[PDB]
């Protein structure tokens, strides 16, 4: 297979992802969820763990971990600790809103996957850690919740496999950083939500001091179909080391601003032209796209034209994969306005623990803030490039990475415009 | 034994498990720069001055936090350690107000001193500078809170030595301040030794305030008198009359803290 | 029947201010009994 | 906008604050979810449940959480001055946050900041006089491809237009609750010209479960 997108509606795995179906029991059970759970369950650990790292999958949250390798981590005797799956349902990222439609319209396929991936890891209990703001989300989510335990599905005997197991919500209260695992994780602790530093990985000392997974809700709801119809099948898809489908999530400058399930490595052309009905004013008025959400670096229009996406080819267009949440800008956008925002975002999303992202990202955004108006000389551009090269991997989270990659994208595809904004500003102030 | 073999710049070191980097460095009488690692208090990790490389690894490392595993090589005066050290500085100084005239640390400021040992000769900091405003915690601590770098000493001395809980941060990002949040009054025991771990002169002596000036100083080794744990110090005089009381590092009586009666 | 034309997630308009933790204090009854570290709290 | 606490007369530690007898049953629930032992991990909901029966946070709020979950207050305190959802001042009775980001800049959200703005007679920060409306500007709220969006007190308003967002003012100027949806022809998330995908009916329980299972 050398083309790739165009995924069959047989093939989706968040059907109901519209909200067009019935999100309750009754509407799951009939699109295939719970269905056999007690047989997934009966075997094992080891027997799910292998389905995951047969599958390929890596980890949805935007990193792209290998999944079954990091859920491994966990299969390990235990020591009277108890051990917790935690589903991140925080989504901060700009850009990104598919976490809120699989909670919002598939939550027993959410349910379904934290007692899959919590047998497979021997989790206790699960707490899914979701976004403040996701208030009808988080209410929809726990009537999901109340039809699972009277079901018997989770708790008490989950699914008449003797495995008990809890599902927790926990609603987070206004930060970013708390969907960061280790600040998720200081934020389930009745904490400020500030990152732990690795090591400890979580699977050592995660939630309460406990052996911890923390997963997205994308990488956690497609293990039951992972489990169900085959690791070969998800594996099926997808470029190599790339594999399955992704919830894409077009916003900006298109037609049609959408979340739409598709194949991994699908053209980000055809992605943006089939679901997206095109960038407005057509394909030749697009200026650049960010990829993934706020924290990769965008591409300008010469790199949209054949790249793929998934994680490999967007790293070759030294970019990330990220959330796979696409923002499309088109050629009427001011490009360092959008950027400066996007890194004062990144200044009011800043826990303050450590000293380059704390005075750093005030400092990249007091810069980008004089960029927009051309209140800068030219060699400023560089000293900002090294100001971004000096938080970039010496902070304790990537929070500090993800504020450095649009100033380094902004800078590595538009210095002409920067050096035209600020002549502009020096011929009529001076 | 059950000793792991690391190596720092290529000297061998046989070191117990659980060391961190910066004790390995230490064992070889390196010592890595640091503001918020202190060996009595709990990691923090959140100053990112002790960053050094290990080699065959493409990013520095939290030397304070950090494990040895067996076999790194770590370099502590390599390229990127020194530039990981002057980005960290760099980022310390940006918002810091110009006071080393007007402040009592100066002369005994670590930021002064590793700003100039370890990191640059100049500024690229075009900005305004945040002013943060002042605390009121008792009549011994004078609280002037620009010059925090927010390395949390003051917290994890206040609740785990002190056994106070009333430290803590506000905000969040570059707004964040350490105090109480309340007008509240740090009134413990110990509570001037919060004077003697601020790494900078956010958290001053207000007894002795303005007086004196370290190096002007001569230090008498002597000791406490004010109770029978015979606490270890450091009367520091100037012309023929004592200017303040500094503790002494004795780890069998007073570990480096003094009382505040003693102070 | 199929149908394909509707939104099915009407719920949510009629949430209230304590629907969340309402739901919390119905979900207690099903729950296994929470692990104890031993101690009260970290400062017992 | 400030994070040290000034005594008011109407925000000190003899402010009046206590939670209702079933809030306290919703506590008991609360710090059950938790392990014995880390009571505090209940900090984040309860004192939120402390701004959902009060409206906001006075410190007194933040005292009896610190005081029903055994944490000291300066704990509590930095939680509730960490996260942007604790109101640390009175808002309005419907607390306007309108998303700035850039998904939601680019389709134009400055649009209707302004045509709030010119509705309320306010700008970002302020109250309206009748202490209903409370207008500020926030970050991403996870909505993006339903930009530009807002939301009013837990309920998302999205595909916004300046009339769209001016009905939506008028109806709850008039005591009414509205629809929390997009006010374009779509319904949550999809492609507004039709599907373009999920066209088909889903293939129900047991498709294509491999064998062995
Ligand atoms: N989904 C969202 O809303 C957002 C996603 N992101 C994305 O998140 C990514 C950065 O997140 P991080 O968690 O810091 O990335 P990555 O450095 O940490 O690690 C990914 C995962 O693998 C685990 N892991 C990695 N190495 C391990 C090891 N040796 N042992 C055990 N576990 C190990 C980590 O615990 C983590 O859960 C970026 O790609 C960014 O685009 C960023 C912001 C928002
Ligand atoms: C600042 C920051 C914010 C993050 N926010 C989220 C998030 O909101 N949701 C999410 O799933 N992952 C988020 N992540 C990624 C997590 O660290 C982690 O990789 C993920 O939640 C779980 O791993 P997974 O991809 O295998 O699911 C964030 C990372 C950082 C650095
Ligand atoms: S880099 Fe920023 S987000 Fe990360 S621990 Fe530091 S202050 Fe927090
Ligand atoms: S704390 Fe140190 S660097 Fe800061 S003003 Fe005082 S002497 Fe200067
Ligand atoms: S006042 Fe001093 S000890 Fe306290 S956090 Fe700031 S720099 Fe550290
Ligand atoms: S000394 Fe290690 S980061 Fe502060
Ligand atoms: S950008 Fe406004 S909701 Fe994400
Ligand atoms: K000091």
């Amino acid at each position: 297979k050398t083309s790739f997108g165009s995924l069959k509606d047989e093939d989706r795995i968040f059907t109901n992802l519209y909200g067009r179906h019935d999100w309750r029991l009754k509407g799951a059970q009939s699109r295939g969820d719970w269905y056999k759970t007690k047989e997934i369950l009966l075997k094992g650990p080891d027997w799910i763990l292998g389905e995951v790292k047969t599958s390929g999958l890596r980890g949805r949250g935007g990193a792209g971990f290998p999944t079954g390798l990091k859920w491994s981590f966990m299969n390990k005797p235990s020591d009277g600790r108890p051990k917790y799956l935690v589903v991140n349902a925080d989504e901060g990222e700009p850009g990104t809103c598919k976490d809120r439609e699989i909670i919002r319209h598939d939550p027993h396929k959410l349910v379904e996957g934290c007692l899959v991936g919590g047998r497979a890891m021997g989790a206790r209990a699960a707490y899914i850690y979701i976004r403040g703001e996701f208030y009808n989300e988080a209410s929809n989510l726990q009537v999901a919740i109340r039809e699972a335990y009277e079901a018997g599905l989770i708790g008490k005997n989950a699914c008449g496999s003797g495995y008990d197991f809890d599902v927790f919500v926990v609603r987070g209260a206004g930060a970013y950083i708390c969907g960061e695992e280790t600040a998720l994780i200081e934020s389930i602790e009745g904490k400020q939500g500030k990152p732990r530093l690795k090591p400890p990985f979580p699977a050592d000392v995660g939630v309460f001091g406990c052996p911890t997974t923390v997963a997205n809700v994308e990488t956690v709801a497609v293990s039951p179909t992972i489990c169900r119809r085959g690791g070969a099948w998800f594996a099926s898809f997808g470029r190599e080391r790339n594999s399955g489908t992704k919830l894409f999530n077009i916003s900006g400058h298109v037609n049609n601003p959408c979340t739409v399930e598709e194949e991994m490595s699908v053209p980000l052309k055809e992605l943006i032209e089939k679901h997206a009905g095109g960038v407005t004013g057509g394909w030749d008025n697009l200026l650049a796209v960010i990829p993934g959400g706020s924290s990769t670096p965008l591409i300008p229009k010469s790199v949209c034209e054949t790249v793929l996406m998934d994680f490999d080819a967007l790293i070759q267009a030294q970019t990330g994969l990220g959330t796979a949440a696409v923002i499309v800008m088109d050629r009427s956008t001011d490009i360092v306005k959008a950027i400066a925002r996007l890194i004062e975002f990144y200044k009011h999303e800043s826990c303050g623990q450590c000293t380059p992202c704390r005075e750093g990202v005030d400092w990249m955004n007091k810069v980008m803030a004089r960029f927009v108006r051309g209140d800068a000389r030219p060699a400023e551009i560089d000293s900002l490039w090294e100001i971004s090269k000096q938080i970039e991997g010496h902070t304790i989270c990537a929070l500090g990475d993800g504020a450095a990659w649009p100033v380094q994208g902004l800078i590595r595809h538009f210095r002409p415009e920067l050096e035209e904004r600020m002549q502009r500003f020096a011929q009529q102030h001076q | 034994s059950n000793l792991i073999e690391v190596f720092v710049d290529g000297q061998s070191v046989m070191v117990e498990p659980g060391t961190t980097v910066l004790q390995a460095c230490e064992k070889v009488g390196m010592q890595i720069p640091r503001f918020c690692y202190h060996e009595r208090l709990s990691v923090a990790g959140n100053c990112r001055m002790c960053l050094v490389e290990i080699e065959k690894a493409p990013k520095v490392v939290a030397a304070c936090a950090m494990p040895v595993m067996k076999g790194w090589n770590i370099l502590t005066n390599s390229e990127k350690t020194k530039k990981a050290r002057e980005g960290v500085m760099e980022f310390l100084l940006a918002n810091h107000p110009l006071d080393c005239p007007i402040c009592d640390q100066g002369g005994e400021c670590d930021l002064q001193d590793q700003s100039m040992m370890f990191g640059s000769d100049r500024s690229r900091f075009l900005e305004g500078k945040r002013a943060v405003e002042d605390k009121n915690i008792g009549p011994l601590v004078k609280t002037i809170m620009t010059r925090c770098i927010q390395c949390t000493r003051c917290i994890r001395f206040a609740s785990e030595i002190a056994g106070v809980d009333d430290l803590g941060t506000t905000g969040r990002g570059n707004d964040m301040q350490v105090g109480t949040y309340i007008e509240k009054m740090f009134m413990s025991e110990l509570s001037g030794n919060i004077i003697d771990i601020c790494p900078v002169g956010a958290l001053t002596s207000k007894p002795y305030a303005f007086t004196a000036r370290p190096w002007e100083t001569r230090k008498t080794e002597s000791i406490d008198v004010m109770d029978a744990v015979g606490s270890n110090i450091v009367v520091s005089t100037r012309t023929g009359e004592v200017m303040r009381i500094l503790p002494r590092m004795h780890e069998d009586i007073n570990e480096e803290w003094i009382s505040d009666k003693t102070r | 029947p199929f149908d394909n034309t509707t939104y099915k997630n009407l719920q949510h308009h009629d949430y209230s201010t304590y629907t969340f933790l309402d739901l919390n204090l119905d979900l207690s009854k099903f729950r296994m009994p929470q692990p104890s570290s031993g101690r009260e709290s970290p400062r017992h | 906008a400030l994070f040290v606490h000034r005594d008011t007369p109407k925000n000190n530690p003899e402010t009046p604050f206590d939670f209702t007898p079933e809030n306290y049953k919703r506590i008991e629930a609360i710090v059950k979810n938790y392990p014995e032992g880390h009571k505090a991990a209940a900090v984040l909901p309860v004192l939120d449940l402390a701004q959902r029966q009060n409206g906001w946070l006075p410190i007194s709020a933040m005292n009896k959480v610190a005081e029903i979950l055994q944490v000291p207050p300066m704990r509590v305190y930095e939680v509730a001055t960490f996260y942007t959802m604790y109101n640390r001042k009175p808002v309005g009775k419907y607390h306007i946050q309108v998303c700035t980001t850039t998904p939601c800049m680019l389709r134009n959200s400055d649009s209707i900041l302004e045509a709030i703005q010119k509705k309320l007679g306010i700008k970002v920060g302020e109250t309206t006089p009748d202490k209903l409306f409370t207008l500020i500007e926030v970050e991403c709220l996870g909505a993006c491809v339903n930009a530009p969006m807002v939301q009013i007190n837990d309920n998302y308003y999205e595909d916004l237009t300046p009339k769209d967002i001016e009905e939506i003012i008028d109806e709850l100027k008039a005591g009414k609750i509205p629809k929390p949806g997009p006010r374009s022809g779509r319904f949550s998330c999809e492609p507004a010209g039709g599907l373009t995908s999920l066209t088909e009916p889903p293939k129900g329980p047991g498709f294509g479960v491999q064998a062995g299972l």
